[PDB]
């Protein structure tokens, strides 16, 4: 069914951008912790060897 | 914050362009009005005669 | 004029023509106030 012009376009666009930014921030945090895990694993491997 | 600033900068630039368009509209209307005023002045002179 | 919603400036336009300035029957070549002729018996009876 046909509709009409969106009442508040800029607010919706801001919400979409905010969701994208939150996802990117979470992904970056996970990647940083993964790199720290890699470093710790390398150190532990060297010591155990 | 960089994404927010980019959004603000682009929006403000486009808004400046829109304001320039509004100025153009006002200029055109005022020119037409000036011509109408000249015609009215001539009509009044004719009536005085 | 702004980057968010609601930042607007309104320009008001007016319908400018003869009708909104009067001047419609601007009949300056007319006759103006004219004295009417006196009545008589013929049109007195014509009125009934």
């Amino acid at each position: 069914s046909a509709g009409s012009a969106t009442t508040n376009p800029l607010a919706a666009l801001d919400d979409a951008i905010s969701s994208i930014d939150k996802f990117r921030s979470s992904l970056g945090a996970i990647q940083n912790r993964l790199d720290s895990a890699v470093t710790n694993l390398n150190n532990t491997t060297t010591n155990l060897s | 914050i960089a994404n927010r600033f980019t959004s603000n900068i682009k929006g403000l630039t486009q808004a400046a362009r829109n304001a320039n368009d509004g100025i153009s509209v006002a200029q055109t209307t005022e020119g037409a009005l000036s011509e109408i005023n000249n015609n009215l002045q001539r009509i009044r002179e004719l009536t005085v005669q | 004029v702004g980057a968010n919603d609601g930042e607007t400036i309104t320009i008001d336009l007016k319908k400018i023509d003869s009708d909104t300035l009067g001047l419609n029957g601007f009949n300056v070549n007319g006759k103006g106030t004219i004295t009417n002729k006196a009545a008589t018996v013929s049109d007195l009876t014509s009125a009934g």
